[PDB]
């Protein structure tokens, strides 16, 4: 987690089982349906804006259900992309724009 | 995720014109300096809040005496340490948060200045919190860093037991038994919070007083001088 | 014969020159009075609980 | 020598009332439940809350008789 | 004598009506309660600093270090709410009344109310505290929810990209000076009243039966400013952190949300509203309509009846839109699961279905019940 | 807008009584308790009910939150 | 602030990380050095 625009900014590297996982995960299943591919620029580096779209409320990473985080406020539980899985959230976590520098450094807007 | 609301336990300053105990406090500042001072936060108070509270100017300033703070800078241009003083806020236990969840398994032990008016029930969910420590039953299997006490939100607390029989040993000769020792520093850390306590409850007496000779007082000003409209007669006579 | 509020009255307040020296003097009297009871009664009330009960013990 | 806590006492005089024990029934009825099944995801929690809130109300009522 | 002579005309021989029960002292303890505000606001203001540094350390100066620094802080904290309350007795009594057929003195106040909700609400921010920042986040972010513009809108009014310094230290600038904007208002609002004259309880023309404000009203509202006092002190001296939020006492972290997240109790009528409605602008525009919809009632009036006072289905009605209102404040305090969510839905509903279809149709039927 | 340009009136006479001569609180328990009863009988039906409903709502609603709130005996029971 | 009145974006970015400043605190709960960047304000030569 990072102070970003003052929100939270949730830089995830994710364990080579993971990642596949993620991919593993079937599209039409989501409310909001999106693979993991179309989701991550680099498959072991994901990050989020950590802002639950139900309203505004930070989530918390490793919990709930899935292998990505949760929200106190209702209890809606992510997977490790950030797509939604349980209510009541309508949408998945919001991406932001980003790019790689060298391999080291990422940027982020 | 289930909630267990803490009991009305009937502490010494309970009620609408009831003082808090200052030997209570002053154990329960022991019990802080002891047990609490070592991982907790007390940001808001310093060695000189307690002289008329707990403790006298010469016993409070040899307490800020026996730790050192920094100081500075000097001449030199850098900091060095000196022993402390009434006017130093009591010393921090580490550097920052992250420091804090560094040395305690991710988790932040919070500032106990407020503590009492930070969380909901106050001296009795802190007292149930203290006290309540027990095993955890079956299904609930925790993780590493982690106990098992039910009336945390989470029922899965970051802190380990803090208190037990004779942790500490007071200086008033009292027997410190847990409990003992939970009451004294509950009735402390509600003073931490509010150091208004007693002179407010004052207040609020005098002004029930005040207030109960008052609007009577000036109910009869108001019934006296609408007295004239209030037992008026009007009579109609027109002519034919 | 003269009664009791009305003897008040008479020579106490029946200018309004004298009925505010008489207010302010009363309140004079009044603020030592009520403070010394109030303050007496709270402390009787939670006794043995504040320092100057216990301010001879470490002193 | 030994020291005791009035706490120690007290919660095992509360212990005692119907309520508690009646909790403490539904609870221990709740262990062989989750300790004979095979596997689950359930827990006894709530009773053991129950149970808690049964007691530790009657522990409150007379705790701080005994502390100073 | 230029000077007198308004005072006069205002406070001393203004001709009052002769029946006029305790439910218009609220107008004179609301300026009590403005002054009160100000006066306790100042002293504050004069410790208190606005950078998110030193927010929180000041007010906790204040209350600790500051002699009689928390009794201040207290009876603007609760004074605070005490303005409110006695806001929604003023409002309530000319609905009741019909006293709202004063447009201007009417819709002044309905400008009044507002100008309190934008004071009170970044009043509320000032001390930095979780459920301070948290308020200012959730709710600020709702104008995004605006068509077209509402996401620039919402970063213009930040100063950025969130709640933050930027934020904070401007909201302490429109704290310190729109009380005083409120209390130029408020004298217009007694401008068009003495136009207009008073009404009474009974809805009828009190021409024929006048008294002069002084000695009468003038010992009535000096009665009704210590029960005023009274319920404030009461309040700081025996329950200053009732009203108030444990949350806040928390230093604001925007890295950590609390749980159960919510607007001051003042607000939390307005809040099940807003919850109620699922699409987030439908959602600002019912919050916005719930209050706004006080312009309308002028218009929404049927009974040739002014007051209620003789109107038994508009009473009734009138006191299930009060009983509804403390339903939504309820609802709005609880978060949002089952059966909540219902409970709220249907109160909503029926707050709107209330002022827009019932009592204008009550008033009706009354009138035809009378050969009206 | 002014006493003397108020309204017309006619043929009507007030009589009143200094409040010096006359009692501050004249048959206050006496006359005020049944007057103040009376008040309330005449209030109570068209006042009560909806508050008396916003309390049937309330607790229900607070009865039925505890209720979802706690366990239930579907959750893995006769499934081993 | 030297970014198009002396110098370009990706020159005044080259000077700024020639210099390395403090920053932090890290997870481990202590500060550390990174090169500078256009955000951070010129290196004060002492402390105090
Ligand atoms: C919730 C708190 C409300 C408590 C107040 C209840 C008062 C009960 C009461 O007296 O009701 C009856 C009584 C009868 O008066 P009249 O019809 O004029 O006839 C007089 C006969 N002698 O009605 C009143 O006093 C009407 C006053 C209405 C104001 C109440 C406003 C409450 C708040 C509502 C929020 C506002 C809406 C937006
Ligand atoms: C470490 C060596 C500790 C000592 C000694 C004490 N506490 Fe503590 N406490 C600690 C941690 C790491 C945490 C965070 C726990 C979490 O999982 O969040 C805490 C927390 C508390 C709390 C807050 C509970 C809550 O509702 O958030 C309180 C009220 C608290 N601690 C009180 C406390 C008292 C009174 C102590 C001694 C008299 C004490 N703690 C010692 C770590 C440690
Ligand atoms: C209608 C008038 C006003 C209302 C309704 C109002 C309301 C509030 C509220 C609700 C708070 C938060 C209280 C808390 O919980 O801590 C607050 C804080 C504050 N207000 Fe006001 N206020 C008013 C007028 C003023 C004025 C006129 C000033 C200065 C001239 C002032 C200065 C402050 C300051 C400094 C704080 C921060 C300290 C604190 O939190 O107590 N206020 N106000
Ligand atoms: C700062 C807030 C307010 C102040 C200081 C204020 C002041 C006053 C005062 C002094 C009066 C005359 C006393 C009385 O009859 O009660 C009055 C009357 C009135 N106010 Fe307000 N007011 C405020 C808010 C409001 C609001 C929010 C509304 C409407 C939304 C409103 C509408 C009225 C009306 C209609 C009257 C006429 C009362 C009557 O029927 O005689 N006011 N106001
Ligand atoms: C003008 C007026 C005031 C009034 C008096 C003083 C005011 O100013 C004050 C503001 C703050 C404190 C004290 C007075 C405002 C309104 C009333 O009460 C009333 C009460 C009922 C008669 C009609 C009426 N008319
Ligand atoms: S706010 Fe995250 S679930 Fe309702």
């Amino acid at each position: 987690a990072f102070k970003w625009r003052g929100k939270p900014l949730f830089v995830r590297h994710r364990t080579k089982k993971e990642i596949d996982q993620e991919a593993a995960v079937e599209v039409s299943q989501l409310r909001d349906p999106q693979h993991d591919l179309e989701r991550v620029k680099k498959p072991e580096w994901v990050i989020l804006i950590g802002v639950c779209t139900h309203l505004g409320c930070v989530p918390i990473a490793n919990a709930g259900d899935f292998g990505g985080y949760y929200c106190p406020c209702h209890g809606s539980h992510y997977d490790a992309s950030g797509r939604i899985r349980k209510g009541p959230a309508p949408l998945n976590l919001e991406v932001p724009s980003y790019e790689f520098t060298s391999d080291d450094m990422v940027i982020v807007g | 995720d289930l909630e267990l609301h803490p009991p009305s336990y009937p502490w010494s300053h309970r009620g609408l014109l009831s003082s808090l105990d200052h030997t209570s406090i002053r154990r329960g500042f022991q019990v802080y300096k002891q047990v609490c001072s070592s991982c907790h936060s007390m940001d808001y108070v310093a060695y000189r809040h307690l002289v008329g509270v707990c403790y006298t100017e010469d016993e409070a300033k040899a307490l800020a005496e026996e730790v050192e703070v920094q100081d500075g800078p000097n001449e030199d241009g850098e900091m060095f340490m000196r022993p402390g003083k009434l006017s130093d806020y009591f010393p921090k236990p580490y550097p920052n948060p992250e420091a804090a969840r560094a040395a305690n398994n991710g988790a932040l032990p919070p500032d106990l200045s407020y503590i009492v008016r930070a969380r909901h029930g106050g001296e009795d969910y802190v007292f149930s919190l203290l006290t309540g420590y027990c095993e955890p039953p079956t299904g609930v299997s925790l993780r590493e860093g982690l106990y098992f006490n039910p009336y945390f939100p989470g029922q899965a607390i970051g802190m380990a037991p803090p208190i037990y029989n004779e942790v500490l040993e007071f200086d008033d000769g009292t027997p410190a038994t847990m409990s003992q020792v939970a009451k004294d520093v509950c009735t402390f850390l509600r003073w931490a919070a509010e150091p208004e306590h007693d002179h407010r409850k004052r207040m609020g007496l005098k002004m029930l007083l005040m207030m109960g000779l008052l609007l009577p007082l000036v109910y009869a000003m108001k019934r006296h001088k609408w007295s004239v409209l209030k037992s008026r007669k009007l009579a109609y006579r027109p002519p034919k | 014969a003269p009664t009791l509020t009305a003897r008040l009255y008479s020579l106490l307040f029946r200018r309004t020159s004298t009925f505010a020296l008489t207010i302010v003097v009363g309140a004079l009297f009044f603020e030592r009075a009520f403070d010394q009871g109030a303050d007496a009664i709270y402390e009787h009330i939670n006794e043995g609980k504040l320092w100057k009960h216990i301010k001879h013990k470490y002193e | 020598e030994e020291l005791v806590d009035p706490l120690t006492t007290v919660r095992e005089q509360c212990e005692q009332l119907e309520k508690c024990v009646k909790a403490r029934e539904r609870l221990e009825l709740c262990d062989e439940r989750v300790s004979s099944r095979s596997q689950t995801e359930e827990d006894c929690t709530e009773e053991l809350l129950d149970f808690l809130h049964a007691r530790d109300h009657c522990v409150a009522h007379k705790l701080f008789n005994s502390l100073k | 004598h230029p000077l007198m002579k308004i005072v006069n005309n205002a406070f001393i021989d203004l001709p009052a009506p002769s029946n006029i029960s305790s439910w218009w002292n609220f107008g004179s303890l609301l300026g009590i309660c403005l002054i009160l505000q100000i006066l306790t606001g100042l002293f504050l203001a004069m410790h208190y600093t606005s950078d998110t540094t030193t927010a929180f350390s000041s007010v906790t100066h204040i209350c600790r270090d500051v002699n009689y620094g928390w009794i201040i802080r207290y009876m603007h904290a609760n004074g605070a709410s005490m303005f409110f309350i006695c806001l929604y007795m003023h409002v309530g009594r000319g609905l009741y009344y019909g006293s709202y057929t004063f447009l201007e003195t009417w819709n002044i106040g309905v400008i009044l109310l507002l100008t309190v909700m934008a004071t009170a609400f970044m009043g509320y921010v000032l001390p930095w505290g979780q459920m301070s920042f948290w308020g200012a986040t959730v709710i600020t972010n709702l104008l995004s929810a605006i068509p077209y513009i509402g996401t620039n809108l919402v970063e213009w009014i930040w100063g950025g990209f969130s709640v933050d310094k930027a934020t904070l230290t401007r909201f302490f600038a429109f704290h310190f000076i729109l009380p005083f904007i409120i209390m130029a208002i408020a004298m217009v609002h007694l401008l068009f009243l003495h136009e207009t004259g008073s009404n009474n309880p009974t809805g009828i023309s009190s021409d024929v039966d006048k008294i002069p404000f002084h000695p009468y009203y003038t010992i009535k509202d000096i009665l009704g400013a210590l029960l005023l006092i009274l319920a404030l002190m009461l309040l700081v001296l025996f329950a200053p952190d009732l009203l108030g939020d444990p949350d806040n006492y928390t230093p604001a972290n925007p890295l950590n949300t609390p749980p159960h997240i919510k607007p001051e109790w003042y607000f939390l009528f307005a809040y099940a509203i807003l919850r109620s409605i699922p699409n987030k602008l439908g959602g600002v525009l019912a919050l916005a309509f719930s209050i706004l919809i006080l312009a309308l009632i002028p218009l929404l009036h049927t009974s040739k009846q002014r007051s209620m006072m003789f109107r038994p289905l508009s009473q009734c009605l009138f006191w299930a839109l009060v009983a509804d209102l403390l339903t939504l404040t309820w609802i709005g305090g609880q978060p949002v699961e089952h059966p909540y969510i219902t409970i709220g839905q249907l109160a909503s509903v029926l707050y709107f279905l209330l002022i827009l279809v019932l009592m204008p149709t009550a008033g009706t039927i009354e009138n035809k019940l009378l050969k009206w | 807008r002014q006493f003397g340009h108020l309204t017309r009136v006619r043929h009507v006479i007030t009589y009143s009584l200094s409040p010096f001569e006359q009692r501050a609180f004249p048959h206050y328990f006496s006359k005020g308790i049944p007057n103040v009863l009376r008040r309330t009988r005449a209030c109570i039906l068209r006042v009560a009910p909806p508050f008396v409903a916003f309390y049937l709502v309330y607790t229900w609603g607070t009865q039925e939150f505890e209720k979802s709130k706690r366990k239930n005996p579907a959750a893995y029971e006769n499934d081993r």
